[PDB]
RNA sequence: UGGUGGCGAUAGCGAAGAGGUCACACCCGUUCCCAUACCGAACACGGAAGUUAAGCUCUUCAGCGCCGAUGGUAGUCGGGGGUUUCCCCCUGUGAGAGUAGGACGCCGCCAA
RNA sequence: GGGGCCUUAGCUCAGGGGAGAGCGCCUGCUCGCAGGAGGUCAGCGGUUCGAUCCCGCUAGGCUCCACCA
RNA sequence: AGUCUUGGAGGUAGAGCACUGAUUGGACUAGGGGUUACCGAAUUCAGUCAAACUCCGAAUGCCAAUGACU
RNA sequence: GGGGCGGUCGCCUCCUAAAAGGUAACGGAGGCGCCCAAAGGUUCCCUCAGAAUGGUUGGAAAUCAUUCGCAGAGUGUAAAGGCACAAGGGAGCUUGACUGCGAGACCUACAAGUCGAGCAGGGACGAAAGUCGGGCUUAGUGAUCCGGUGGUUCCGCAUGGA
């Protein structure tokens, strides 16, 4: 079913953003391009592992 | 028997769409279009008031051309608009495309009403 | 007409088996035809 | 086209004269042909849509759109939005080009053809025909047809009334029964 | 029996009944009419009761409208149960009449006839009626 | 004996209607309306919240008002 | 006349006529910008061969829709009474329905 | 009275997608074969794109309770 | 704070049938039954009704504003 | 409406509720403990139910076509309030289902809950105006303690580490 995911700034690897997905819609690493307060600029941030 | 609405209630009704957002102040007025088959206008506007402030058309004489209702027809009008718009004090406007796509002789009006001092 | 998606449409001639041609608007050069419509026994009234 | 030229050469001043138009404007004319294949066997494999739009894509010359379900209906194990026939609509030079082939080389092929019927008309001027097998027009290979189709083909006119609109198809040389 | 093919709500608030009738204070359809002249529940019962009553008096002579309609239902608890525990099942269906409302009409039948009928009927029911006539 | 209800529950006051008078003054982002849908319009100088609240957008005098025929808006005009 | 605004259909719908040179349209092209789950239909880009048939504009009409008093009535704040599931009376207010009537647009700015 | 559970073909049972399987009974064939027979899916009214399989009620049958003065 | 004056929010009383349900009689009938009014759904004319109906809609109460009087 | 037994316990919507708001009962009706990577954002474009008339399969009901058609549809889901300059339908590009916050309001015993212009950072869509801090709106949740994981210019029991 729908499950709590992190997305981490694939640059600095500042966890960065939880979220849900469905899982059997989105099965495979999602990803988003959202800001990164570390960095200061958009950056892909990616489900964690 | 085909019975169709004619092409300016569809535009009378996407120009409304338009105007829901996009409106005229004094400080920033709305540079409407109407084109026509034959012509391309452009009135200067301020909605609250309800007021044209200034106005350029293919039917001035500065513009003398045969070819009016084409592209570059609504580049001289763009011209004209801006120039006599300069005259009075404007400067920031707000482009009202007037139900029609931003696109060709519309477009051909705004873009030289920008080249020509208006700011939008 | 989109580019890809539509047949290219030319004049063809349409040969009828009893002599008769006309051109047609169709996606083939030639057209043979064994029955047109001044052939049918339909059209005739024979 | 043959049918154009002949359309306002011959046609037109025929039914100004005939129905007494006060203007050219008045004058009934064809404004465009709708053909029209329901596939409902489409609920049973996806490919015969296929089928039916590279037939349909001969006969007009040019691609059909796939009609989809506006409704789910358990009574023809339908679900809304599944690809159920296919339609065109030819207008201007193809519409033309289409009205004559029909008439000339199509609608003759028809089995036991007893001409077309004059009471397929709407009480509004449109004009609506059932063709029972595709196999009528010349563009079809025989051998590569899976299954037999039949099509509606539909008349719109500018007429008002089905007199007028008969009229303007008998002149056109639409062959109706006797 | 009348009584109403469905309803929204099978359980309903029992109201109040204050007022004079809202309309149907007239005789419409028919000659002749019975006019209520206090508030009541009408039962379903009552109202079979005091039609059965004066259709038989007339002796298939003539035509009567029942002016009312048992719509709203009523509910009971069971009997010998305490209070509380939700609302009880429903029970029976009764027409609300108010002062005014003109309960059946008549006609195809005289005066004479219509008002002796119509006795009849005032007997069955739970309020004081008169007879009417249309203006 | 007895038996058993099925109903009982509700849920909590949500406490809508208008929270700012016609002629009363407010200061900028006072709620004027809370509502569900848009039963009133936002009018001059008012903004519609996520949950269709209606609410000041400069400090000034509120005014409902006849929006057409038949909707109603909400307006805060500036002190002058 | 065109554009473009303000005003609750008193603006509307219907019906009946009337008008076009300019202006607005339909209209006529698709080579090119751009276009259609398919189409130059629409949207674009071009043109003026002819047409007021339609949109549009102007007149007449109250058939529908709208607006709408007045009086009365229901309702009711306050105060009183009674035979109190309800009822009556007094100062005040006062509908809805009904109808008299109104109404086939009213006021801008700009251009020609 | 209240709760809890049940209602599908002759028989035994499968089973939101248009009601099956075995056996019995019938078809021809002599321990398997070969096709049939037969359903208001307890009923009702409704949720919906379709209801045996929703949901609310009515039957009936079982089951458990119905106490304390 | 009271009262007057002015403005406003809101859908009760009442009323109404414009929607949603319920519902009576006539007219006229799709259609289904015994070629038929044999019975009929819609339609249409009139008529009833509603806590969870509303084209409407009070009195009051409420929130304010501006002065005045208290 | 004694207790037991039965039923119920938090949240949302409606009615009761007396035209602000609030308002009880083992009063009357239903929902929730999600879902959606688009069913979100934006830009552009659009209009629905049903019926009549005509149509090979095709029938009351698939698919056309025509006219009529304030919505008689739709809006992920209960209901209510909304919504057709759409909040309903379609397509392109996207990730604002952003980080720091927040004048000021609402609600409120507290704890919590709700709305918010605007400012900064860095974006998306758009020619621009602008819109965007999830979804037409209002359910979809649970204090502290304790423990886990990631980050960290903090502390580190003589000092450096731990
Ligand atoms: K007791």
């Amino acid at each position: 079913m729908r499950v709590n995911i992190t997305l981490a700034c694939t640059e600095c690897g500042e966890r960065n953003y939880i979220s849900k997905k469905n899982k059997r819609n989105n099965p495979d690493r999602v990803e988003f391009k959202k800001y990164c307060p570390r960095d200061k600029k958009s950056t892909l941030h990616r489900e964690t592992k | 028997m085909i019975t169709k609405t004619s092409k300016n209630a569809a535009r009378l009704k996407r120009h409304a769409r338009v105007r829901a957002k996009l409106s005229g102040t004094a400080e920033r007025p709305r540079l409407n279009v109407f084109r026509s088959n034959k012509h391309i206008y452009a009135q200067i506007i301020d909605d609250v008031n309800g007021v044209t402030l200034a106005s350029a058309s293919t039917l001035d004489k500065d513009l003398n051309v045969e070819s009016t209702g084409d592209t570059s027809a609504a580049t001289k009008v763009g011209e004209l608009v801006a120039k006599r718009a300069a005259e009075k004090g404007i400067s920031d406007v707000v482009f009202d495309r007037g139900g029609y796509l931003y696109h060709g002789r519309v477009k051909a009006l705004a873009d030289a009403a920008r080249e020509a001092g208006l700011k939008f | 007409m989109k580019a890809g998606i539509h047949p290219n449409f030319k004049k063809a001639t349409v040969k009828c088996a009893c002599g008769n041609e006309f051109e047609t608007g169709s996606v083939k050069e030639e057209v043979r035809v064994e029955i047109c419509s001044e052939c049918h026994p339909f059209y005739t009234g024979r | 086209n043959r049918l154009k030229e002949k359309y306002n050469k011959e046609i037109a001043p025929a039914l100004m004269t005939k129905f007494n138009y006060d203007s050219v404007m008045q004058v009934p004319k064809i404004e465009k042909i709708v053909i029209n294949m329901g596939v409902g066997d489409a609920v049973q494999n996806a490919k015969a849509i296929d089928s039916a739009v590279e037939e349909l894509t001969f006969i007009a010359g040019q691609k059909p759109v796939v009609t989809r379900a506006k409704k789910s209906i358990a009574g023809f194990r339908l679900r809304e939005g599944m690809p159920i026939g296919a339609k065109v609509t030819l207008r201007g030079e193809r519409m033309y080009d289409f009205l004559d082939k029909l008439i000339s080389v199509s609608l003759p092929r028809v089995r036991d053809f007893r001409g077309v019927s004059k009471k397929s008309f709407d009480g509004r001027g449109n004009y609506t025909l059932g063709i029972k097998e595709q196999l009528i027009f010349p563009e079809i290979d025989y051998d590569k047809v899976t299954k037999v189709r039949g099509m509606d083909i539909v008349i719109v006119t500018t007429a008002n009334t089905d007199e007028e609109a008969r009229e303007l198809l008998t002149q056109v040389g639409m062959p109706f029964q006797k | 029996m009348l009584l109403p093919k469905r309803v929204k709500y099978r359980r309903e608030h029992r109201g109040k009944m204050r007022g004079r009738a809202k309309g149907g204070t007239e005789v419409h359809f028919g000659e002749f009419g019975i006019q209520a002249l206090e508030a009541s529940w009408i039962t379903n019962r009552q109202i079979e009761a005091a039609r059965i009553a004066m259709t038989r008096y007339m002796k298939r002579g003539g035509k009567v409208w029942i002016k009312i309609f048992p719509s709203k239902p009523y509910t009971a608890k069971p009997l010998e149960v305490r209070m509380g525990s939700g609302k009880g099942a429903p029970e029976g269906w009764v027409a609300v009449v108010k002062p005014g409302k003109v309960l059946f009409e008549i006609s195809g039948v005289s005066e004479e006839v219509a008002r002796e009928a119509l006795r009849l009927a005032s007997h069955k029911l739970p309020i004081k009626t008169k007879f009417v006539k249309r203006e | 004996g007895v038996g058993s209800t099925k109903n009982g529950r509700d849920s909590e006051a949500k406490r809508l209607g208008a929270k700012r008078a016609d002629g009363q003054f407010v200061t900028g982002g006072s709620i004027l309306y809370r509502q569900r849908g848009t039963k009133i319009y936002p009018g001059e100088n008012v903004g519609r919240g996520g949950d269709d609240t209606l609410f000041a957008k400069i400090d000034g005098t509120v005014k409902f008002e006849r929006f057409g025929r038949d909707r109603k808006k909400v307006s805060v005009y500036p002190v002058a």
